[PDB]
Formats: C-alpha cells, structure tokens, sequence
RNA sequence: AGCCAGGAUGUUGGCUUAGAAGCAGCCAUCAUUUAAAGAAAGCGUAAUAGCUCACUGGUCGAGUCGGCCUGCGCGGAAGAU
C-alpha cells in the first residue's frame, strides 16, 4: 500500500470534493512567495472555496468520474485549481484582482455549465453576483 | 501457502550429498506416519528464501514430488556451520 | 582475565585444532559473533574484544561470552636451549573452530549490535561474521 | 529588518541590544522614547516584536504586534518560570476562558488558523510549556 | 595527505576515487580528509 | 541524479545567561497553516541578521538504490656486487 495507497486516496479526496464543487477556476501557482498566498487561501476559507493541486496524471484520473471533461485541454505544466463548494461564482474576480495587481499569471481556465470557459471570457464569472438575488 | 518442488534422490551417502550441495541443491528427508520415509532433494536458493520467513517453521508446508503433494512440517534443519546455507532438513508428515 | 580457577593438571599437550565447532547457534541472546576462521583465542584477546563491545553499547543490554580459555600455553624463558623439561605456563587460550559463536548480545538494536560486534572483531585474530538468532 | 527593542516599557534598551543595532544609523534614544509614547498603555514588563526597516529612502515602516504568549503568565497562571524541566513538574493551571482571551488577542497575528484551531494551537504551547487545562 | 593501507570516507563530502591504479580519498570540505592508499 | 521554487505560524518554546532568538548547556519537542517545513542537520554570530540540510511541489523522461553468495584481479609490498 504505502504512498501508492496514499495517492489512490489523494485522488479520492479531490474526487468527492469535485462532487460537491459547483464552479471551478484554474490558475497557475509559480514564482509567488508562499506567505503571499495566505491572503487568497484565507479568502477561500471564509468564502467557501477549496483549493488543491494534484499531478497532471492525478488530475487526469480524478475528473473523469465528475462532470469536468470540459477543462481537459488546459492541463499543461503546474495546475492550481480552486473549487467554490458554496456561494457559487465570485472566484474569477477573487483571482483577477490578485493576478492583474501583482504582475504574474493572469488565468489558466475555468469550468461552469458543463463547458470550458476560455481565458478572455472569465469576466462573466468574475461579474457573476451572489446566489441570493431573487429577493 | 509455502509449496516446495522436490525430486526423489536416486543415490545417497556422503559423496552424493556433497555433489548435491555443490550443484546448488541439498537433500532432505520426509518421514512420519505409517509409510516409509522418503528421501528427496531441494534446490537450495528457493528454500533458503522461504525459510527466512518465520511462518515456514510454524505452518503446514506442501512438498510436491512426482506430481503428488504431501503436507509436512519442518521438523529439524541442519545449517552450514558458518555459511548462510542449509545442509539438511527434516520434514514430518502432517 | 579469564582463566580456570583451578585445573587437574598444570600443563597440556599442544594437540591439534581440526574439525568444525560445537555451539554454532545463538542460544542466549539475539545477535552473535560467529567465528569463520580457525585458531586460538587468548584470554587477552577475549577481554580486549569484550571491552570494545561493552563500551560500544555503553553497558546497556546483556553480553554472553560463549568461549573460555582453558588450555594453558607454555613458553620457555628467553635465550634458553632445547630440552630440560617443558616450559612454564604463560597464558591461556581457547581453541576456535569455524562456526563457533564467540559472543552474544541482547537488549540493543540490531544496528548498534553490528557496530559493537564490528569493533570487537577488529581485536580478534580470526575472521568472524555477524549472525542473528534463528527460530529452530 | 531584525526583531529587537522588546520590553518597550523599559526605555533605552542599550544593555540588551548594544552594538547589535550600531550597524544602522538609528537614534537609539530618540526612537525609543517615541515608541514609548505611542505604546505606553501596555504593562511595563511586556515585550513588543518590532522590526528595524532600512531601504534606499531610510524610511521607517513598523507595525505593532501582540506581546509574546509566554510573558502571558502573570495574567492567570501567576508564575514567572513555568518549569526548568517542562512536563516533569507542575506550577499552575490555565482556565479555559484565559487562553480564549489570548486567542482573540493573537488572532491578528496567526498566519493560518481558525478561531477553534488557534485555541487548540495555543493550548499546545501551554502543554509543552507545562500548563494544563480542565 | 594521509598515506595508509586503509583509506575510507571520513565525512559525507569525501569521495573514493581511483586515479592511477591507487585508491584516493578527495574531500571538497576538509583538506585533512585527503588520503591515499599506500 | 541534476536544475527551478518554497522551507511558514505560535515562536525569541521553557529554564539558564550579560546575551542564548533552531544551532554553549539543560528540559520538553507539542499545535496550527500547509504542498511541504525540525521547537532544527551543518556553517554562522558578542547575541541575533545571513548560508544551507531535512521536508515539499515543478522540470526531466526510464530505470534507480543498498545488501547477499561467488569467479578473476588492485593496494597493503622497503636491502644491501
Ligand atoms: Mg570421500
Ligand atoms: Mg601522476
Ligand atoms: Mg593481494
Ligand atoms: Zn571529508
């Protein structure tokens, strides 16, 4: 078993996380100090966004059982992906602000409505309001 | 669980045993029960590996000779005085 | 050092050292220093190896000495001609045959036992090996 | 940028620091008094983790933290040592309410923690130090 | 350097090298660790 | 294996000391955030800044580690016409 068991498990955790995940916004994660990500990670905690990085191969095995065949093209090199498990949306805006104001990666891709969102069309999810608007 | 392939020895004695051990084999004896003891030969390295696991000396072992299988237990072992090698093994029929 | 408290006879024939050893298994401890070569083990060498092991483990665990020097070795005084009787006992040795377990250890990790036995083996005139207790 | 000048309640900390800050052309006396005026409300025996920032413009930029948790012994435990040999002795016990009070006190510094996880975190320090709860 | 019958690594930075049919120990850290079999 | 990035919070753990901040010494060695990160493996320092290791992700793309038995070799190996 050992670490192969652990990696079999690692896929398992991201698998059922993707079951409850609603909208996914994938970005990169290189060249930035770890302490700087404390702001985004704390934001994800409080805004109900779960972030995790598995290998291109573990990312390959871990999305076939979930409705996430749309974002299969953008899996090249390092793949940071965060998942909004509650209050769907409001994740592209959370990453746009940190991307354009820090001179680094803009965006990789996204995932919503069972279709892939290109890099230049993430503004719809960035401008998408909260779920509580019918009142 | 531990199955050992064996062949019936055709020649016995001091000289034959040394020739066997030079050929990377070693003799063993199967006795017990109402039938006559059977002298067989084992290939050294495979048995040397199985005997490293302690369960070998506790579980019922299976020895296959001429297709026929006999359930035995390791009754006694003769090791080389200073080399990590086996010289002889006693098997009692289970 | 080790030597018999008393003996039936003061002096002993030279004899020979043929054959393999008796006591080839680890009987008391869990690790043992088995002798591969053949020769004599003097009381001084046995004590020298014992100290090296004992300090290596810092007197933790238990140590068994499976050999005892019981054969007296005589030497004539310096610059003395042949004959005029057998020489005087000078020291005691233990005859060692291949396969003899010389030292045993318990209560220490295996790796610590290996270095402890390695340090003692450098004090002995006979090639040795490290052996472990075997079930049956 | 090195943590120094703690125990702001005591002015001119030259004897503890001395030639350590002599590399930087910082007025030891002048800046110590100024920091005292800003933060004289705290207890005299309370360290404040501050840095000494140097850049091209020589513009000081400092932000204030909370006193270290260990000097936080006379508040409820009423001890000054804890244990010469920690976990081998017992000098006092901390109430559940006390560490929670420190928990929201230090919530502005924990880089990553939740209110509950911070409370469980600071109780680990107390156990390893020698204090107990419940 | 140390010329002795038994040459061996004395630290993690020592390296066993055979240069002219002789065994040598070269150390990037401790020049005291330089040995040669002889 | 090499190369890139990170190696964090409590926290300068407690005691000691003029100071002892992972790194003189003694005791403890937990807890969080973590992808990882020791109350620190070595250098550092008056005490700390500072370097680097464990540890973790990335790149690379197929083998790679350390024992066991054994054949032949190597060093150990300096004398006098
Ligand atoms: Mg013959
Ligand atoms: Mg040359
Ligand atoms: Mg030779
Ligand atoms: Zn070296």
């Amino acid at each position: 078993a050992l670490n192969l068991q652990d990696k079999q498990a690692i896929v398992a955790e991201v698998s059922e996380v993707a079951k409850g995940a609603l909208s996914a916004v994938v970005a990169d994660s290189r060249g930035v100090t770890v302490d700087k990500m404390t702001e985004l990670r704390k934001a994800g905690r409080e805004a109900g966004v779960y972030m995790r990085v598995v290998r291109n191969t573990l990312l390959r095995r871990a999305v076939e059982g979930t409705p996430f065949e749309c974002l299969k093209d953008a899996f090249v090199g390092p793949t940071l992906i965060a998942y909004s498990m509650e209050h769907p949306g409001a994740a592209a805006r959370l990453f746009k602000e940190f991307a354009k104001a820090n001179a680094k990666f803009e965006v990789k891709a996204a995932a919503f409505e069972g279709e892939l969102i290109p890099a230049s069309q993430i503004d719809r999810l960035a401008t998408l309001p909260t779920y509580e608007e019918a009142i | 669980m531990f199955t050992i392939n064996a062949e019936v020895r055709k020649e016995q004695g001091k000289g034959a045993s040394r020739r066997l051990r030079a050929a990377n084999k070693f003799p063993a004896i199967i006795y017990g029960g109402k039938e006559a003891p059977l002298a067989i030969e084992l290939d050294h390295d495979k048995v040397m590996n199985m005997q490293a696991k302690a369960e070998f000396y506790s579980e019922v072992l299976t020895i296959v000779v001429d297709g026929k299988e006999i359930k035995v237990k390791a009754q006694d072992v003769q090791r080389h005085p200073y080399k990590p090698k086996l010289q002889h093994i006693d098997f009692v029929r289970a | 050092m080790l030597q018999p408290k008393r003996t039936k006879f003061r002096k002993m024939h030279k004899g020979r050292n043929r054959g393999l050893a008796q006591g080839t298994d680890v009987s008391f401890g869990s690790f043992g220093l088995k002798a591969v070569g053949r020769g004599r083990l003097t009381a001084r060498q046995i004590e020298a190896a014992r100290r090296a092991m004992t300090r290596a483990v810092k007197r933790q665990g238990k140590i068994w000495i499976r050999v005892f020097p019981d054969k007296p070795i005589t030497e004539k005084p310096l610059a003395v001609r042949m004959g005029k009787g057998k020489g005087n006992v000078e020291y005691w040795v233990a005859l060692i045959q291949p396969g003899k377990v010389l030292y045993e250890m318990d209560g220490v990790p295996e790796e610590l036992a290996r270095e402890a036995f390695k340090l003692a083996a450098a004090k002995l005139p006979i090639k040795t090996t490290f052996v472990t207790k075997t079930v049956m | 940028y090195v943590k120094l000048q703690v125990a702001a309640g005591m002015a001119n900390p030259s004897p503890p620091v001395g030639p350590a800050l002599g590399q930087q052309g910082v007025n030891i006396m002048e800046f110590c008094k100024a920091f005292n005026a800003k933060t004289d409300s705290i207890e005299k025996g309370l360290p404040i983790p501050v840095v000494i920032t140097v850049y091209a413009d020589r513009s000081f930029t400092f932000v204030t933290k909370t006193p270290p948790a260990a000097v936080l012994l006379k508040k409820a435990a009423g001890i000054k040592s804890g244990s010469g040999k920690p976990n081998k002795d017992k000098v006092g016990k901390i109430s559940r309410a006390q560490l929670q009070e420190i928990a929201q006190t230090k919530a502005a510094d924990m880089t990553g923690a939740d209110i509950e996880a911070m409370t469980r975190s600071i109780e680990g320090t107390a156990r390893s130090m020698g204090l107990v709860v419940e | 350097m140390k010329v002795r019958a038994s040459v061996k690594k004395l630290c993690r930075n020592c390296k066993i090298v055979k240069r002219d049919g002789v065994i040598r120990v070269i150390c990037s850290a401790e020049p005291k660790h330089k040995q040669r079999q002889g």
